[PDB]
């Protein structure tokens, strides 16, 4: 009943540290380890002494180094702190090829460990960005070699989304491209959210002007620990992770699930009212909540998971699906009927001390398909093809044995992939 | 992992005069050479530009190169002079003279071995590098001549090192030697295809700004100096210190560069105002990306916004939300539009770093790649011509051997790249 | 039941100084002998003291004069303590003949000495260098001597496989392969290991790079102790070393069992972690831990002997063993099912105040005889060769008496060498 | 056990006046004579050179030879001159002047007899010779002609103790006889095959070094003999005191020989660098190792890497793991592969001390034989040719009888080194 968590790049490993970081808040787990008290993260010494079970991997020394002198340092194992000492520039051509492929047979050696002391590995979970250099780049290359050595395991990836609006790698577009290609075909499901929703999301729902990553990431770690540590505890309705791929992914091609997120609710914002599990759930579907910029009301929707956290009750939660699946605007493949997962967790929510999210009594993460995604792949288009046209910035991928006629071959499989989006939308 | 630092002419020597001066402040090293710091991360990163020999004492990996003894002398004469050992001190005797020709091609010629040696000698102090940077100017004799031969030679010896370098560009206004444009077309003509990409510093622009929005009335080329150093440092220390993106180098050349022949950087800085005014100003990032994108904080003569933008990297120090920096680099994207290419799909990039420069709060470097920059080229190209009928002071040149169909062919080179940047500006 | 330890060259006194500084730490032993508690290999005195049956043998006296000076001078009897003058020169035909030959004869008479003190002979093990001077060449002499006076007793050697890469000894080749000549024919087994190997063991599992040979030695130390103090403690399968040789040695050939050992762990390492018997195992098959270098999966196996310290049930051994059997990619000749020796003592693993290694509650040494060798003979073939064919250094061998016909048939002997294990590799 | 050694010529007096100086400083012992250290080793293994005479004084195992007292006189003069015994002095009266053939041949032959039979004293004093060690000049009357005389008279009654000897190879630059490179010639004629090895000093080079990485501007040939006599006493006090490897100088011998004919060495060592950058150095294995390849501090005017490696010796001295020098070590030769010849795999050997020198914490003697060394037995073979043909002062020698017949043989000789360096150079 094991899983993996793996962090490549610093916005893996970030949120990462946010993600440990709730789990021991989580157990009340010591920095050293201590816990006093989750053993399916867990690895165990005989002092008591708890490992999580995760790979941190960075080819740049000072983000890893900045969890080696934090608190968090006693709690990882000197062999789960990977580095390497050079960048792969934002570039996949470094990151998955000329660089990363230097290191990540030590740090397959790592997982393989890992994998070993697994006794039931059911599978792992990897945390990235889209646009990176090992984000995204080195990221791949590990999808390439875990899909054969664990090909029956969960590959659940999480990624953060390409803003469209900010963002600071150039040749973000070319990056992505070079991914899709590459993992659409070896992942089983890939998750994500933007960065610009979400500080949507802090200045409305948390009135918070000023978010930087580390309030960001507590807010997806979050979201995580919805789907990672409370399914593992107990619940009436106790969902795993291969139940969440096994109810989450309708097609063989990947299918990327939207976050949502609701309560996300400041403490004042939590005075005054009353949230209920239905209450709840109506925030869910709504645009505002949405954890990626892209409009709920444009696509259809094709997959949709609730779960469940703290004071909820099964009762409430039909009567809630009830009005969710004839009160709203919801469209929805011809497909798909409604079932949608609920995972009932008794296990209730769980805040961060000093962090921005209000307590709450009862939480509801949703996860969704939408037919919208097409047009993020849309802009992802575009803005591939401008560079792509002008070959801007293409010497600094040719230069590491990249093709041009693989950038275009990536593209037209992105293409491929809008296009079956096209296909879902037909309904039939 | 490491970076060398040459510099060259005496330009470049009175930079790096004050580059290191900083670099050992973010650190907090003594002018005589140990360490007297006071924080974990100005040790821990150190090894980019320092060697720790015995005694707890720090090496600058540097090369101060010239061929006249007196201005190394002037160097060593002051703080952070001592912390340089003598044997990076590699010069000649007699001097270049502000000659091409002597420097590259002749004379400077034959020092430029003593030099490699040394050279080699920190290749293999370094663990493992992770590219050179020089210091010249590009109408100068041992500045770009001498400079521009050792560039060449340490290419070729490191294919796989970054190559770049930063140089004081002919100011419309100032030259001092009269076939300057001469000296900087035989460099493009040498630099740019041996180069992964230069810098190009204007002084004119340097003393507006110093006037203009620092309203100082006494600087001297150390001060404008200063300003340069700001700009350099800033780009290494993030890469060095702990931040929040993609602190790498050559990543940031990567991203930079989008065809192999068109790198020249337009280098500007924020905050960068007058202390008058400092209890009027707010700092926020918007305040930031204001003096960021303004051509008046650019240190380079362009204009920007008269072409077309390429490339646009922003480097921030210190604490700042993601979200903000994220939001007015849109911001600066949507409103900028106009000069933007449209090839390229958010072409504003963001690099962040978390550890601001010393004394202040927050601090950000502004690298472009304009079309624009081709302006620069288009006034030598055109003053070179006229020298070039006229063979003014080519009989130097000549003298020492240089061959007019060299010139000839160096600038035809000057006016491609001014094509390719039109095959770009659309 | 009683054992003699021969020490030759510094090599094999150094190491001595550790291994007879671990028995002392293993039962409390004074450095002037006083005991106040493993007569196997001590002899009893009407004080109380026990003197080690060694023998120190040095052809120059400052190691020797090292031992003499330090903690252990008290320890040990001053006719243990046998010194020449002048050395081999790393130069068996010095060590074996001109120099060596005059003083043999003493130190054979001092082993006879101590031959004459056991009253069960078990037998001996000498330890040395397969480059040295008196580590190989006067080695040799020794056993041409004792394998006849000690015809039916265990002849087991001990030696340091010369690095591939470093080495300080130019005729180290000439010198091996006349050992190979000589001790082939005599001795009954030799056990070697690579300091390069071990450095590397040092810097991944220690996580040192400052390895010294004080280091490297109590590493050796370890295992040694493993098989020499351990077993002749009480164990559930208590263990001999005429086991050992019965156990080991398939042919009449020389065989050379590789050592392995796991756990080497640093005291960090250690926290966080823990292991179990089938655990240690898995890495005593991993090429990692290997103390030679020369890859495992390169060749066959032909034996495999493990020996368990501390808290070992041959319960979990058993499954240990089931999966070594099964799990791993460990090819095997034919000939030979997998009886592997299991050898189970109570007595806990040991270790040294002050060293490296964490204190660890179970411990397993894996002796190993792989087809893989052969290659480590064609390093030296080829060294050999070299050197031979344009005669370099030869002279300092003829000055002495040495033939040339001689070293073409001890290479011979080696390419025969080669050959027998190119004819276990096939199978049958 | 023990070593004798016998200096000759005004230079191997007065190399020797240092040599002792420092054995003595290894050990504590005054200049007066007696011992007054304070460590076990100073006194533990000195019987190799010296012995102890009644009332604990100590008497340097060594003869000095001359045939003019006056700089035997200068020699006792100074400290260190009082510990020798009047008996170790063994002088003529009238010169050599530089003459091999009154050296060899016929006045200094004279005194021999009575040099020798202190020699045989000395012989008898030991308990048991490791061997003997000679100091003195190729192309010099005494240290030449004589000190070989010497020499083919002990190896005869000595034939299994080491004979080696360090000595004074003429510079290209500056020879003081004109017929240097002829008492050269006949030397190597005699030497090379009366000895077990023979070490090739360089004055040039010895200057270049003191300036070049200790940067120095005023030493003497005390200054000079001091580097010498570090090499010296590198080799044999590991041989007396406790380390790690291998401590026997027949083993050195052994491992540094692959041809009977061909035992010429080029000393080389590290640390070796003025003080300015002491405070910017680091020391580990590596940075011995680098300092040890590096041809420039080689002792010898010769170039390892134009000619090809043979044999080299790594000695080092102070605390050092193994793991790093044997990983340096396989790094040099992997590097410089390209130099190193086939026929010998690993043709870089080490040993190693426990002790430093006094006053450092780590210490590197390199040793090499490589086929560079032919090139100085090149330029001697030639300049000789043309005296020879010419007979320049060469009525001084035959005057004394010296046969031009046993100079031709000389000759050849020469060659036939140069020829069989080439049949190993490949
Ligand atoms: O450095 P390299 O390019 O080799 O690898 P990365 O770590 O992938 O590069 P980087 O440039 O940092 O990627 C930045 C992208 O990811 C977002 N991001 C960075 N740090 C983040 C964090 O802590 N939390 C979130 N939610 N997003 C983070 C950047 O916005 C950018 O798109
Ligand atoms: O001196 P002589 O050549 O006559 O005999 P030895 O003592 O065999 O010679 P030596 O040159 O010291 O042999 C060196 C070889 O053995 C390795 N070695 C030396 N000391 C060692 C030690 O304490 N521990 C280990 N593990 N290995 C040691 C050297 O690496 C070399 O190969
Ligand atoms: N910013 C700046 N420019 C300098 C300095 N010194 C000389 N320059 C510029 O360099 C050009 C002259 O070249 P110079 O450095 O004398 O050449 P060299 O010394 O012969 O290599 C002029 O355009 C000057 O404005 C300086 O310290 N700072
Ligand atoms: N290193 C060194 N060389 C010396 C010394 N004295 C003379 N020489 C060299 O010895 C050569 C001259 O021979 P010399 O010693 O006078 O001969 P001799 O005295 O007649 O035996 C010249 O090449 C000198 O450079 C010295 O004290 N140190
Ligand atoms: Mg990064
Ligand atoms: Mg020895």
């Amino acid at each position: 009943r094991e899983c993996i968590s793996i962090h490549v790049g610093q916005a893996g490993v970030q949120i990462g540290n946010a993600c440990w970081e709730l789990y021991c808040l989580e157990h009340g787990i010591q920095p050293d380890g201590q816990m006093p008290s989750f053993n399916t993260f867990f690895s165990e010494t005989g002092a008591g002494k708890h490992v999580p079970r995760a790979v941190f991997v960075d080819l740049e020394p000072t983000v890893i180094d900045e969890v080696r002198t934090g608190t968090y340092r006693q709690l990882f194992h000197p062999e789960q702190l990977i580095t390497g000492k050079e960048d792969a520039a934002n570039n996949y051509a470094r990151g998955h090829y000329t660089i990363g492929k230097e290191i990540i047979d030590l740090v397959l050696d790592r997982i393989r460990k890992l994998a070993d002391q697994c006794t039931g590995l059911q599978g792992f979970s990897v945390f990235h960005s889209f646009g990176g250099g090992t984000g995204s780049g080195f990221t791949s290359l590990l999808m390439e070699r875990l899909s054969v050595d664990y090909g029956k395991k969960s590959k659940l990836e999480f990624s953060i989304y390409p803003a469209p609006q900010v963002s600071t790698a150039v040749v973000e577009p070319y990056n992505s491209i070079l991914t899709t290609h590459t993992t659409l075909e070896h992942s089983d499901c890939a998750f994500m959210v933007d960065n610009e929703a979400i500080y949507d999301i802090c200045r409305r729902n948390l009135d918070i002007e000023r978010p930087t990553y580390t309030n960001l990431n507590r807010l997806i770690g979050q979201i995580v620990s919805s789907i990672t540590a409370s399914l593992r505890f107990d619940g009436a309705l106790n969902v795993d992770l291969t139940e969440f791929q096994t109810n989450l992914v309708p097609y063989p091609r990947g299918h990327f699930p939207l976050a949502t997120y609701a309560p996300v609710i400041s403490a004042e914002k939590a005075y005054h009212e009353q949230l209920s599990v239905a209450e709840i759930t109506n925030a869910c579907f709504e645009p505002a909540n949405q954890m990626v910029k892209c409009d709920p009301r444009h696509g259809k929707y094709m997959a949709c998971c609730l779960l469940y956290r703290g004071d909820v009750v099964p009762k409430d939660v039909n009567a809630a699906i009830a009005t969710i699946k004839t009160k709203r605007t919801i469209q929805f493949v011809d497909w798909c009927p409604t079932g949608f997962k609920v995972g009932i967790n008794y296990e209730p929510p769980t805040v961060v001390p000093g962090g921005d999210l209000a307590k709450v009594q009862r939480a509801v993460c949703m996860l969704s398909n939408t037919t919208a995604i097409a047009e993020a792949w849309a802009r992802l288009d575009h803005k591939f093809d401008l560079m792509y046209a002008k070959r801007a910035f293409v010497h600094w991928y040719v230069g590491e044995g990249m093709e041009e006629g693989e950038f275009s071959e990536a593209r037209e499989d992105m293409a491929a992939l809008e296009k079956d989006y096209e296909e879902v939308g037909v309904d039939s | 992992r490491e970076i060398v630092h040459i510099q060259a002419g005496q330009c470049g020597n009175q930079i790096g005069a004050k580059f290191w001066e900083v670099i050992s402040d973010e650190h907090g090293i003594d002018p005589t050479g140990s360490y007297h710091g006071d924080s974990d991360l100005q040790l821990e990163r150190i090894n980019v530009y320092y060697n720790e020999a015995a005694g707890n004492k720090y090496v600058p990996r540097a090369i101060l190169v010239d061929l006249e003894p007196g201005t190394m002398d002037s160097v060593r004469s002051g703080p952070f002079g001592q912390i340089f050992r003598p044997d990076n001190f590699v010069f000649g005797q007699s001097g270049a003279g502000n000659n091409w020709a002597k420097g590259h091609y002749t004379e400077g010629a034959e020092l430029v071995d003593s030099v490699l040696d040394v050279v080699r000698k920190e290749s293999e102090s370094c663990d493992c590098l992770q590219g050179f940077q020089l210091t010249h100017s590009l109408g100068g004799g041992t500045g770009s001549g001498m400079g521009t031969l050792l560039i060449s030679k340490i290419r070729e010896e490191y294919p796989d090192r970054i190559m770049n370098t930063f140089s004081v560009v002919p100011s419309p206004k100032v030259s001092d030697t009269v076939v300057e444009p001469y000296n900087a077309t035989l460099s493009v003509h040498q630099l740019v295809e041996n180069t992964d990409e230069t810098y190009c510093i204007d002084n004119e622009a340097l003393y507006d700004i110093c006037f203009r929005t620092l309203k100082l009335t006494t600087p001297t080329y150390g001060d404008l100096n200063h300003l340069v150093s700001a700009t350099m440092s800033g780009v290494t220390t993030c890469l060095r210190f702990p931040g929040q993106l993609n602190a790498d180098l050559r990543k940031l050349a990567v991203n930079m560069v989008p065809f192999p022949r068109l790198h020249f950087f337009m280098p500007g800085f924020a905050p960068l105002t007058s202390r008058g005014s400092q209890q009027y100003r707010a700092l926020t990032v918007p305040e930031l990306t204001q003096q960021m994108f303004d051509a008046k904080n650019m240190m380079a003569a362009c204009d920007p916004r008269h072409g077309r933008y390429l490339t646009v990297a922003a480097v921030f120090r210190g604490r700042m939300s993601m979200k903000e920096v994220d939001e007015q680099m849109l911001n600066v994207q949507n409103k900028n539009s106009s000069y933007f290419v449209e090839w390229i799909p958010n072409n504003v990039k963001t690099a962040v770093c978390d550890i601001p420069p010393r004394g202040l709060k927050m601090s950000a470097t502004f690298i472009g790649n304009s079309t624009a920059i081709q302006e620069l080229f288009k006034r030598i190209s055109e003053q070179f011509t006229a020298m070039f009928r006229r063979k003014a002071f080519l009989h130097w040149y000549t003298g020492e051997g240089m061959d007019e169909m060299e010139f000839t062919e160096a600038e035809s080179n000057m006016n491609d790249l001014v094509s390719e940047y039109q095959q770009y500006q659309d």
